[PDB]
């Protein structure tokens, strides 16, 4: 990789600088380079990795949705056909999005997940594996869609099992995992009843654990709880 | 759309 | 170029799609490819070119300012020195910004400016030449700063001469030219009195020409006039 | 900072 000659600490420093500069493509390249140094990531460094790639793939997902909508309307009844250009460009963005997912999934599989020696690190990485298979699922169609969906499910489910055994119900990684698995169920797997049930149980069990938290931890937990509540309002 | 988690998690 | 095999019309179509998707790097590559087809640009296409590169370079300028500020403070009295990383990364962004300016200036010089057969097209391109030399000037230092500044001045000045001979005082290209030349004078060339004088004359002469406009043209002209007014408030 | 022109101009 082009980051092979840079020190680990310098890559982390520059990832933080790129975040300040809103240069998320740079930030992701720096964090990829830091991961490839082969050392385990701290909590802060894991978050830097996630922020970088989530911003990169988020821009791609937003573009793909814009383009896919245009494409669907140029294929409606009575809507003239302006040639191949919309499909071509949607495919270009799709392929770039798929390459980003492939890159992240590759970092997780070589070798973040296997070396993760804590519940908190292993759940974080397994949640990320589920997330990036979900992003692949959003654009998948033929004959591989079902297997991509089940790869996302398998990852989320293992993370869920560990988080329930090893973390308290208010743990922000546990909460964000459950949130994202509920979104998987609702938006990807056509399982709205599972999504609702998970979000309700997640919210109620966290509510009953808030009393154990400091103000600092209480703030982190309740932010994600409000997202669970917001989704339940949409879904019910 | 449904809301998913923010990128950074404590 | 990698756009050599794509049709001109398809490149324009995709530039517009990329703008909708807020994919400005794509948009700039599509418009570069369209320019390199060798045909003259319409008013709409000129604006697509400008939007694409202005967004690309704008993100770079914003990052450079963030990083340059960090760098200046790590060089203040009593501020520890965290090593070469801030300077290195500022230099990386600077070099990428310089490459974008070089690319645009290259399109203008080969051969947009010489083939521009209208006052409106020739002023638009000469204003752009001044703008991108100004962006180079913002990051220039040693022994070439003065020549970059005078390249920006020479371009703006020729555009000003044509616009005053050939366009009415409310023409939005004339107005945006004068605005940007006044910013050059104030921020780059250390000529605040020239900047103020130009902005005042530009505003007053446009105000007296508004009565000749339709509502559509009046809207375009007054938007830029308000920017002239906003700057005069900062500067006086 | 000073304001410069928007990118698109009629
Ligand atoms: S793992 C300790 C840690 C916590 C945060 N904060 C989020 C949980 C809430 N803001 C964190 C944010 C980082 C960033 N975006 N630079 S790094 C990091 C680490
Ligand atoms: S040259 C005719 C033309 C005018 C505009 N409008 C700006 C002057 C005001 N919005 C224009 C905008 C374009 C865009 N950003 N896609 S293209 C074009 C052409
Ligand atoms: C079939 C599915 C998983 N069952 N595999 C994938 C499909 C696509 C769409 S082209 C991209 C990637 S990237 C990647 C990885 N693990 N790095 C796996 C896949
Ligand atoms: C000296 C100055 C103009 N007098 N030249 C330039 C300096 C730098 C900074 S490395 C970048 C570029 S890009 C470019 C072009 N016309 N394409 C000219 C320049």
């Amino acid at each position: 990789g082009a980051m092979g000659s840079m020190e680990r600490a310098s890559l982390i420093q520059k990832a933080k600088l790129a975040e300040q500069a809103e240069r998320y493509e740079d930030m992701a390249a720096f964090m990829k380079g830091a991961v490839e140094k082969g050392e385990e990531l701290s909590c802060e460094e894991r978050n830097l990795l996630s922020v970088a790639y989530k911003n990169v793939v988020g821009g791609q997902r937003a573009a793909w949705r814009v383009l896919s909508s245009i494409e669907q309307k140029s294929n409606e009844e009575g809507s003239e056909e302006k040639g191949p250009e919309v499909r071509e460009y949607r495919e270009k963005v799709e392929t770039e999005l798929q390459g980003v997912c492939d890159t992240v999934l590759g970092l997780l599989d070589s070798h973040l997940i296997k070396e993760a020696g804590d519940a908190e690190s292993r759940v974080f990485y397994l949640k990320m594996k589920g997330d990036y298979y979900r992003y692949l699922a959003e654009v998948a169609t033929g004959d591989d869609k079902k297997r991509i969906i089940d790869s996302a499910r398998s990852a989320y489910q293992e993370a869920m099992d560990i988080s329930k055994k090893e973390m308290p119900p208010t743990n922000p990684i546990r909460l964000g995992l459950a949130l994202n698995f509920s979104v998987f169920h609702y938006e990807i797997a056509n399982s709205p009843e599972e999504a609702i049930s998970l979000a309700k149980t997640t919210f109620d069990e966290a509510m009953a654990d808030l009393h154990t938290l400091s103000e600092d931890s209480y703030k982190d937990s309740t932010l994600i709880m409000q997202l669970l509540r917001d989704n339940l309002t949409l879904w019910t | 759309r449904s809301h998913s988690s923010p990128a950074s998690l404590q």
